[PDB]
């Protein structure tokens, strides 16, 4: 049961919350959309020097 | 949960959660108090029942 | 004796309502019972009053939740991961109806296990 | 234009910078009254749910001094500390009728 | 793509604080939900996705 | 009386009552009877208990 | 007799269980592992995002 006990509290310790992976993800995913949108304004004020 | 544990509506104007820690401490040492004091008072009445 | 004696009188009062207080042979030892009861019947009365006042927190708090990872599942995995077969469902009912009776904080084995 | 552009310089990196020092799961906000928004991270079940969350520390170490499984459910907490204060009267009692009949 | 859709997913959920439409509020980043649906791979893979 | 010593300690678990205690006392062994269904096995109160 | 084969049969149960939970914790110390390298991956996507 100590052995058992022992195993048991490893496990929990061991609970893999890739959270920080997944805040990456999430985080990588929201800038990528932001830049697509910034790139968009981009093309617009090109528009604008041009004429 | 502090009113749970502190019983005393003592209005602490600031409750902490490192004092929510203490009081619950609190309480199993008094349970476990509790049944050391009656182990003893077991033992008591066995020394006098022999 | 006087204020032990008032405190068991209005607990009395409270208990029985609008029914009249039954007649009952009052000395030193019956009072002493009442009281221990009185004083314990207050105790438990706040405590419990307490949890219920909590676990209607709580019921909200889950229901919010619950609505949350349903529209989160529905918009990422479309309404097609309600529509299991027969043995899906039942695996799924089986899983969960096993942490409900452990009552466990999610469906991990690490919580399981140790239950 | 020389006013408006220069507010607008750097503006990409300005952004990042603030967005960088967010926590993603405060955004998060969830109604349980229907009319208040409240970060899922601050709701009382989520204290044990994730070992980042703020209070996870906190209430480990309230878990572990009550003697209460950190497999159990968070709702568990109050009804446990409830059942031990109701423990504590009984051996109270106990000593007591003991201590009298010896 | 499974991968892709949860997290689309979820990032969108952070930007909808299902609050009250205020017709006023200013997004996170300033990213709307479709800015988000259009970084979902394309409505064949999804739909093979979910199947 | 010893039916109700035992219906009065199997309800009311704390109550340390000898079968003295409802013999010079029977009005007051009737009044817990009645206490013991507006009282919950636990010492609570049946109706906050039912709730 | 009975209860020195319930006994035997809760040491074998708990020596099944211990075998396996020994199992699930290599399993996932293994798991952890690669979830940190995952983690290092994604680590380099949000740079190039940057």
């Amino acid at each position: 049961q100590e052995q058992i006990q022992t195993a048991e509290r490893e496990i929990v310790g061991q609970d893999l919350n890739c959270e920080r992976a997944q805040d990456l993800c999430r985080r990588s995913l929201l800038l990528r959309a932001f830049n697509k949108k910034r790139e968009e304004e981009c093309e617009a004020l090109c528009q604008s020097n041009k004429k | 949960l502090y009113q749970l544990l502190d019983g005393d509506n003592t209005q602490k104007l600031f409750r902490t959660y490192d004092g929510l820690e203490s009081v619950a401490q609190k309480l199993s040492q008094d349970i476990a108090s509790m049944r050391d004091q009656l182990e003893v008072s077991e033992q008591e009445h066995s020394l006098l029942l022999s | 004796m006087d204020e032990k004696s008032t405190k068991i009188i209005m607990w009395l009062k409270k208990m029985f309502g609008d029914k009249p207080l039954p007649p009952y042979e009052v000395n030193t030892r019956t009072m002493e019972i009442l009281y221990q009861l009185a004083e314990w019947n207050e105790a438990r009365d706040k405590d419990l009053s307490l949890v219920t006042e909590d676990l209607k927190l709580k019921s909200a708090e889950v229901k919010a939740e619950a609505k949350y990872l349903q529209d989160l599942l529905t918009e990422g995995l479309g309404p097609s991961y309600t529509n299991l077969s027969r043995m899906g469902n039942n695996y799924l009912n089986q899983i969960v109806d096993s942490c409900l009776a452990l009552e466990l904080k999610n469906s991990s084995l690490s919580s399981y296990i140790p239950a | 234009i020389i006013q408006e552009s220069q507010r607008l310089q750097d503006s990409i990196q300005k952004e990042v910078k603030h967005f960088s020092a967010i926590c993603l799961p405060a955004l998060l906000k969830v109604s349980t009254d229907g009319f208040n928004l409240l970060p899922s991270r601050e709701l009382s079940i989520n204290r044990m749910s994730n070992t980042h969350a703020p209070y996870y520390g906190i209430f480990k170490g309230i878990y572990e001094s009550v003697r209460l499984p950190l497999y159990k459910a968070p709702e568990s907490v109050l009804s446990h500390v409830a059942d031990m204060k109701k423990q504590l009267f009984f051996l109270r009692s106990q000593l007591s009728s003991r201590s009298e009949a010896i | 793509g499974l991968q892709q859709c949860m997290l689309v997913s979820e990032c969108s959920r952070l930007l909808t604080a299902d609050s009250v439409p205020p017709s006023d509020s200013t997004s996170i980043l300033g990213l709307d939900k479709q800015d988000l649906l259009d970084l979902l791979p394309p409505n064949m893979l999804v739909l093979w996705v979910r199947d | 009386m010893a039916q109700t010593l035992q219906y009065v300690s199997s309800r009311l678990s704390m109550l340390q009552i000898d079968e003295e205690d409802l013999e010079r006392n029977a009005q007051f062994g009737k009044v817990l009877i009645e206490l013991c269904p507006l009282l919950g096995p636990n010492g609570g109160s049946a109706n906050l208990n039912r709730e | 007799e009975e209860e020195v084969k319930a006994l035997q049969k809760q040491k074998n149960l708990h020596i099944r269980r211990r075998n396996k939970l020994q199992m699930v914790e290599s399993g996932n110390r293994q798991m952890c592992l690669k979830s940190k390298d995952k983690e290092e991956e994604t680590g380099r996507a949000f740079q190039e995002v940057l």
